[PDB]
């Protein structure tokens, strides 16, 4: 059972997301940081169950530019292919 | 226009940053920095494993036997936290998946 959580608030920028991610998933080092990096490392690298605690998500797609969502897409793609993962948007 | 990647360059232990991606009509392009940025297989001399299996592809229309999918690496006991790859598919790498081009970098489809 992992536990990634993001604070929504706090990100600054779609780089600074992936960073976050990179922490909380416990990405490698080599972490590409864009949307076909994070696909490769939910099937390819990422333990489950995870859960993904997502909070202030709605201001997090402002400081993104609209990122956010395409990010949060990837997450439900790999929920969908059959990978346990709890999203939590609060 | 789909696309499909594989891993390049891997041995054993955790996976690498290294790939190599291709399409229905044989585009093919490579990435060592993880996505970030990709750079046309324009070949040459098949001197390095990005050009010999991209020259493969071009011949045969298939990925090299050494690669599995994910799902068959799984179906084999993979871990790619542990980095056990070459434990439970000796001299196996990943590669034959769909690759959806997420951040448009490459032709379009």
């Amino acid at each position: 059972m992992k536990k990634a959580v993001i604070n929504g608030e706090q990100i600054r920028s779609i780089s600074d997301l992936h960073q976050t991610l990179k922490k909380e998933l416990a990405l490698p080092e080599y972490y590409g940081e864009n949307l076909d990096a994070l696909w490769d490392c939910l099937t390819g690298w990422v333990e489950y169950p995870l859960v993904l605690e997502w909070r202030q998500f709605e201001q997090s797609k402002q400081l993104t530019e609209n990122g956010a969502e395409s990010v949060l897409q990837v997450f439900r793609e790999a929920k969908a292919e059959g990978c346990d993962i709890t999203i939590i948007l609060s | 226009r789909t696309w499909r990647e594989a891993d390049i360059n891997y041995t054993s232990g955790f996976r690498n940053s290294d790939r190599i991606l291709y399409s229905s009509d044989w585009l093919i392009y490579k990435t060592t920095d993880h996505y970030q940025t990709f750079t046309k297989i324009r070949c040459a001399q098949v001197i390095n494993t990005f050009d010999g299996v991209a020259d493969y592809l071009q011949t045969y229309h298939k990925l090299p036997d050494n690669y599995i999918t994910k799902s068959e690496a799984q179906a084999l006991g993979w871990v790619a936290s542990k980095g056990n790859l070459a434990d439970v598919a000796p001299g196996k790498s990943i590669g034959g998946d769909i690759f959806s081009n997420r951040e448009g970098k490459l032709p379009g489809k």
